[PDB]
């Protein structure tokens, strides 16, 4: 502001810095508006996050964002899986040729390695042929989450954002999928991948990314109830988790109690047990002192032990 | 004699063929000598005696117009009239004061600077702001008088940060309680309304009023009605109470919907009600006055309704049945031509809530005057912008039981904490609504950015609104460059606030706009594109005039009202620094800023 | 030097001290002899002397025939009354219960003196009849006074009124409490001797119980009376907690709150109504938090006054503090008074909204001033005459190191371990709990 008002020439650089900052948060629309007022990584990261697939991508560029963008754009503008495989393979080849070029600092080096990882996950889901392969891909995502909980944040955030783009694009492009993979399967696997990323982002205390993820998940509920999916309880519990982690205790408690009142946790893909919901409500009500400790035990804890139904083993009963 | 002298001297000074003019001048001289020699024991205090002297003497020497310069006759007279207006034992009355003000303020002359102004200190402005606002609520006032009144109101708000209380009241109960004073009955209210017509009407209206008063007082003296006698002896002064007595001699469809929209609903309904009770002498003499005099029916409607309902309490209750059946249709009436009669219906209900029912145990029986559905009345009062009245009606409704209107009430009522007591189902959207009500900073920017991204990516149509919200948020922070970039991607306040903060002085400002940001922007733009201080002063004065005209327009909530008052304060500080002539004046302006800081430390944050 | 520069702030202390206790009495007597010797204060000390003598004589004079509880006697029919009126005419002083601000200019001429006394005085119900005098000042205002005699201790009440005023002054230094004018209403206690005092009769209030007991039968003629509820609760006082709670539920099912009418029948204009109800809620929130932090007890309906000009509540009789109230035979185990009638006056959003937010702002400002509150209580710790327990005399009058423990409790109520939201939630839970309100003493009208 001080440089725009004084007609200073540094404001340009200021804008640059701002765009950089606004990409390290997740606020993609604001950085888009700041770019349209006139970097390369920022331009193509924002275009991929907002899904603007009509940018003319430069050729022979050393940016990882351009490589990943060209792969996803080709995935958008193509009717045959072979064109998309060719674009992914060209991306992998160019990235390795750039890693071999030598003088790279460590941040650029890890960005290129993360581009390789993103292109490999894209190639993996493009090549699924049945349901068992889809479940194996999901289990692979879970093991990698085990590594990701402790890893560096730049690499983790990059890989997870690209994975989100991959899963949504695959769910949208119906002709790129194999025969026996309906849209309900693709939607369900996208939801599960998002919930996994939300766990990971929660451990890193990344507030804006959990907010972004829970908003984008809540926007999928209308187009999930028309495919025949019951995923409102898990998505509303993710929204309650986001609220609780931003400091809104009473809003989170009211949201969880609404889940518990009017929802059928039995007929629900992405399952949700009633005892873990009840014990979550009980814990949050105890932390906020919202009820007397004699009603907490009567309404939330003894109902939870009764919901266990004699089962005294496992992680649910342990919790 | 004070009011008669003021009005007569004013009309003569305007009147001043040759022989008639010399006769008028000789009469003027004789009358001024008489007034200078006048002295009475009936003066309440010596303050009133000095006020009389000053009013008469300054009126004897005024010119055709009025000014605000310090030391002239017109400005001393204006200051005397204003100082007398705000008092408990006032010399003048409404017609004489209106005549004087329409002479002085009809063509005005606002001083260029403010060191030559009759009101130049922050304390004079704080003292006289209420009366100066009360004054600039007429229609016969020039533009320069409205600019001067805006300067005074702006200086008062910049020095105190407090709104004059006439702008904050939303019911008419204060006027009904001023009229029906002494005893507190509707008969005294009607008698005061009729008495005020003798001194303020033309020939015809004063004649109707004198006829009505003669009938009433004579029929109360003969029939020995002690209640009506006690009403008359406290509503009328003794000379009028004696000239109303024929001592030897002898005295010579509405109830249906869609009728709320013609501008004469009140007059027709008042006549229809008053005709149904001939045994009350105070309602029998009304239909003439109600039909002839303009604006009398709206002032007299509650008293008439109460008198009729109280009369036929033990008899067959006809007016109660008719009015309570029609209210079920009148209260559910969303219309622009019907809003001004709906306000009068709500004020009548409120007035009836303050009148004791004969043979009652508690006040909870004053719900039996009419039969009002209090939820409908709450919704109606929310449509008219009366939010405290709406909250009272909502509470009466809740008592009647033992939440879509409560949200609109609590979003707009003027309390910091009340909104948070309302319960509404939880989600990220509702938390965002509470954060944007609360005017939070980065905390609403987070949730709004998430919504906005999710709506741009999904090609949703709500993103537009999201952008709007974001711009609003980004102006409540101070991040002006970001909101500028968000605006260039395609509000009015946001556009011109951002343009003023970044100093972009080439926007084409709309003309005749109700936005404070546009007014302030046009003043500063003119300050940029001008080579003479006179053009800038003219633009500032046009801004003050337009802002006062917008404050007088009526239906404004409290946030818009305080925004307009802050625009007045900004234009006044601009005018103050434009008029400095040396270094001592610069240091005095800086010291003024410091004292206002003393007030500002505790004031509301939006205004500050 | 304090008594010479500001005589209306030191000379009553000197008078009380003169008229290790023997050494204190001797020193104050020497200071009094010296005060009646210098030129600045020589027409002020004799006035206070004679006037306090006649005020004390009037306080001590109890005659069941000449002073009937509830009547309104002209104060000329006793010899004490005529001596009082003569002495008060001959010696002009400011009303002893008027709060005088301290003057930096050292000029106390602008202070209203007592012009005359209203001819009559009211009398309240008791053994030692507390008489309510009225004094018409020079500026033409009426200052009423309780002339309280007996064996009470007004120095406890005066010390605690001073402590509460100091903490409420602390509240003015923060943006959120100052924006809302959160504070308490003060009055003036003036102990004359160890058995008598003058209490300022707060101008245009009404006791909460004197409004609530007639209103309950005016608005609900089919409900129980207040005396019937009190008796039903007192009969089940020597029974197990289950029977007490059952009787309490049975009694409050036939007793409905009526406090919301206090505002509908003193303020019929909706603007005034809304402002006065907000004043009520805010002053209740401030005194609730402040009296939790300082252990304030004895909060029954005769210690709470409703100001029917501004809508706010006034708390008087502030002597049972620092948790002295949970040591009584039937303990007071609530943090503050939040019965159904107190909450009924707060509106349609009962405790949510203004009350809970103002409780949180008050408590947040208080635990950010814990050092200043520690300083105030430490100044209290070096007061030889302040008792940190409740002597069995007043303990029997109430229900038909001690400094270190009390100050440590106060210090741990101001600890930032929990959040303000959670603390206020717990307080409002235990203040409105039916299992806590059912075992309170019957004179603490919890059903109301
Ligand atoms: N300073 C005061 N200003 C106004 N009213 C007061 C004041 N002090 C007491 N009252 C009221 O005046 C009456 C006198 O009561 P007191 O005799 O002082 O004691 P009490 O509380 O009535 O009786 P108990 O036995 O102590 S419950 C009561 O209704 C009090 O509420
Ligand atoms: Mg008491």
């Amino acid at each position: 502001d001080s440089h725009l008002r004084g007609r200073d020439l540094q404001s340009r650089q200021d804008c640059n810095a701002l765009i950089k900052a606004l990409s390290s948060l997740g606020l993609a629309g604001l950085s888009n508006s700041l770019l349209q007022s006139q970097s390369l990584d920022a331009t193509f990261t924002t275009a991929r996050k907002l899904e603007i697939w009509n940018l003319p991508a430069p050729v022979n560029s050393d940016s990882w964002a351009v490589t990943v963008y060209k792969a996803y754009q080709s995935m958008y503008q193509a009717q045959e899986l072979d064109t998309v495989r060719s674009m992914v393979h060209d991306g992998l080849k160019n990235t390795v040729r750039h890693l071999s070029s030598g003088s790279l600092n460590t941040s650029v080096l890890r960005q290129q390695l993360g581009a390789l990882a993103a292109l490999t996950e894209l190639d993996d889901i493009l090549n699924v042929r049945d349901q068992s392969e889809l479940q194996c891909t999901l289990a692979t995502f879970e093991k990698r989450s085990k590594w990701m909980m402790s890893g560096r944040y730049a690499d983790v955030s990059q890989i997870l954002s690209c994975r989100e783009t991959t899963l949504s694009m695959w769910s949208q492009r119906h002709n790129l999928r194999a025969a026996g993979l309906t849209s309900a399967d693709a939607r369900l696997v996208q939801i599960r991948g998002m919930l996994l990323s939300s766990d990971i982002f929660r451990f890193h205390r990344a507030r804006q990314e959990t907010l972004n993820l829970s908003t984008a998940l809540s926007d999928l509920i209308p187009s999930c109830e028309s495919l025949g999916l019951s995923v409102d309880a898990a998505i509303k519990m993710e929204a309650a988790n986001a609220l609780w982690d931003h400091g809104e205790m009473i809003s989170s408690i009211r949201m969880l109690q609404a889940i518990d009142k009017d929802s059928s946790l039995k007929k629900q893909s992405v399952p949700l047990s009633r005892s873990d919901l009840l014990s979550k409500i009980g814990y949050q009500v105890s932390v906020a002192r919202l009820e007397s400790p004699d009603a907490i035990q009567k309404k939330y804890l003894e109902p939870a032990l009764k919901e266990l139904k004699g089962k005294i083993e496992g992680r649910e009963a342990g919790q | 004699l004070a009011g008669y002298a003021l009005s007569s001297l004013a009309d003569l000074r305007v009147f001043l063929f040759k022989a008639t003019k010399s006769k008028a001048q000789e009469f003027h001289a004789w009358f001024s000598k008489y007034l200078a020699a006048y002295d009475s024991p009936e003066f309440k205090d010596e303050g009133q005696k000095q006020a009389f002297r000053s009013i008469t003497e300054n009126a004897a020497h005024i010119r055709a117009s009025g000014n605000a310069e310090k030391g002239t006759h017109e400005s001393n007279l204006l200051l005397e009239i204003l100082k007398d207006w705000g008092r408990e034992n006032q010399l003048l009355n409404e017609p004489a004061r209106d005549v004087a003000l329409s002479m002085l303020c009809g063509v005005f002359n606002i001083p260029p600077s403010s060191r030559l102004d009759v009101i130049e200190t922050d304390e004079d402005a704080i003292k006289n702001g209420a009366v100066v606002w009360k004054s600039c609520s007429s229609q016969r006032l020039g533009g320069e008088y409205l600019a001067w009144a805006g300067r005074v109101l702006g200086r008062s708000f910049a020095a105190s940060g407090e709104v004059p209380e006439d702008l904050l009241r939303e019911s008419q109960l204060q006027e009904y309680r001023r009229l029906s004073q002494g005893v507190g009955s509707s008969e005294e209210g009607l008698l005061n309304l009729i008495k005020s017509l003798t001194i303020s009407g033309d020939c015809f209206t004063a004649g109707l009023a004198e006829a009505a008063l003669r009938t009433i007082v004579s029929d109360a003296i003969s029939d020995n009605d002690h209640d009506l006698l006690s009403a008359c002896q406290e509503s009328l002064p003794e000379p009028l109470l004696i000239a109303s007595n024929w001592d030897p001699y002898r005295t010579p469809e509405v109830f249906s919907a869609r009728a709320l929209e013609n501008p004469n609903w009140s007059q027709h309904l008042a006549i229809r009600l008053a005709l149904s009770a001939p045994k009350i002498v105070t309602l029998r003499v009304l239909p003439p006055i109600l039909s002839k005099v303009k604006g009398f029916a709206e002032r007299a409607f509650p008293f008439v309704v109460h008198l009729v309902l109280a009369y036929q309490l033990d008899k067959q209750q006809s007016a109660k049945r008719e009015l309570s059946e029609s209210l079920q249709e009148w209260l559910n009436f969303t219309s622009e031509p019907a809003k001004e009669n709906l306000k009068l219906l709500i004020n009548t209900i409120l007035y009836l809530r303050t009148q004791p029912l004969p043979g009652e145990s508690s006040i909870a029986d004053r719900a039996h005057w009419l039969d009002v559905n209090m939820a409908s009345a709450a919704a109606a009062a929310t449509r008219c912008g009366m939010y405290k009245v709406a909250l009272l009606f909502a509470e009466l409704a809740a008592e009647s039981t033992r939440s879509d209107i409560l949200l609109e009430i609590f979003e707009n009522i003027d309390d910091p904490d009340a909104y948070y007591g309302l319960s509404q189902d939880a989600s990220l959207s509702t938390v965002l609504a509470r954060l944007e009500y609360e005017n939070d900073g980065a905390k609403s920017l987070a949730f709004r950015g998430a919504q906005y991204d999710s709506h741009l990516r999904g090609r949703d149509l709500q993103s537009r609104q999201d952008c709007n919200a974001l711009i609003k948020a980004l102006s409540s922070l101070g991040l002006a460059g970001l909101s500028n970039s968000l605006l260039q991607s395609q509000s009015l306040d946001a556009t011109f606030t951002t343009a003023r903060k970044l100093e972009i002085w080439n926007l084409p400002a709309p003309v005749n706009s109700d936005s404070w940001a546009v007014t302030v922007y046009k003043a500063y733009q003119s300050m940029y594109q001008a080579q003479e201080l006179d053009t800038v002063r003219s633009m500032v004065h046009d801004g003050l005039k337009n802002t006062v005209r917008h404050l007088s327009s009526g239906s404004l909530n409290t946030s818009v009202l305080r925004q307009q008052l802050g625009a007045l304060a900004a234009l006044t500080e601009l005018d103050d620094i434009l008029n400095v002539r040396d270094q001592s004046e610069l240091q005095c302006t800086l010291a003024t800023f410091e004292k206002r800081s003393k007030w500002m430390m505790s004031g509301r944050y939006a205004d500050v | 030097r304090i008594c010479v520069d500001h005589p209306y702030h030191g000379m009553y202390h000197i008078w009380t001290g003169a008229r290790v206790a023997v050494s204190r009495q001797r020193a104050t007597d020497k200071i009094a002899k010296a005060l009646s010797k210098n030129n600045k204060v020589s027409s002020i000390w004799p006035a206070i002397d004679q006037t306090s003598r006649v005020y004390h004589a009037l306080a001590m004079d109890r005659d069941p025939t000449r002073y009937k509880s509830g009547q309104k006697v002209p104060i000329k029919n006793s010899p004490v009354g005529q001596n009082f009126l003569s002495t008060m005419s001959n010696n002009p002083i400011p009303p002893p219960t008027l709060q005088i601000e301290v003057s930096a200019n050292l000029d106390y001429s602008h202070v209203p003196m007592i012009h005359k006394f209203a001819p009559e005085m009211a009398i309240a119900s008791g053994v030692s009849a507390p008489k309510i005098l009225t004094a018409i000042g020079t500026d033409g205002r009426k200052y009423k006074q309780l002339v309280k005699g007996g064996n009470d201790d007004l120095r406890q009440d005066a010390i605690m009124e001073q402590v509460f005023a100091a903490v409420s002054e602390l509240l003015k230094l923060h943006r959120e409490t100052r924006q809302r004018n959160l504070g308490i209403r003060t009055y003036k206690v003036l102990p004359l001797t160890s058995s008598s005092g003058l209490i300022e009769f707060v101008s245009n209030t009404i006791p909460l119980h004197e409004y609530l007991m007639p209103a309950h039968e005016r608005y609900y003629p089919k409900d129980l009376k207040g005396s019937q509820c009190r008796k039903e609760i007192a009969n089940a006082q020597t029974k197990n907690t289950e029977t007490r709670i059952a009787v309490y539920r049975r009694v409050t099912e036939r007793f409905h709150p009526v406090m919301r009418y206090f505002f509908m029948e003193y303020f019929p204009d909706p603007d005034e109504w809304f402002q006065k109800r907000t004043n009520y809620t805010r002053t209740t929130a401030a005194i609730s938090m402040l009296g939790h932090v300082l252990g304030l007890g004895d909060r029954h309906g005769h210690n709470i006054l409703l100001d029917h000009k501004t809508g706010e509540v006034v708390h008087i009789d502030l002597g049972v503090a620092f948790e002295m109230g949970r040591v009584l035979p039937v303990p007071e185990l609530v943090p503050f008074r939040l019965t159904r009638d107190i909450v009924d006056g707060m509106g349609i959003t009962k405790t949510e909204g203004v009350f809970r937010r103002c409780c949180e702002f008050t408590l947040d400002a208080l635990r950010e001033e814990a050092a200043s509150i520690q300083t105030i209580l430490d100044s209290l710790r070096h007061d030889t005459l302040y008792q940190w327990s409740i002597s069995p005399v007043r303990m029997a009058k109430l229900q038909n190191s001690e400094a270190d423990r009390a100050i440590e409790v106060v210090k741990k109520k101001l600890s930032k371990t929990l959040s303000v939201m959670a603390t206020v939630n717990d307080l409002i839970n235990q203040a409105t709990s039916v299992s806590n309100l059912a075992v309170l003493y019957s004179g603490w009208a919890a059903y109301a």
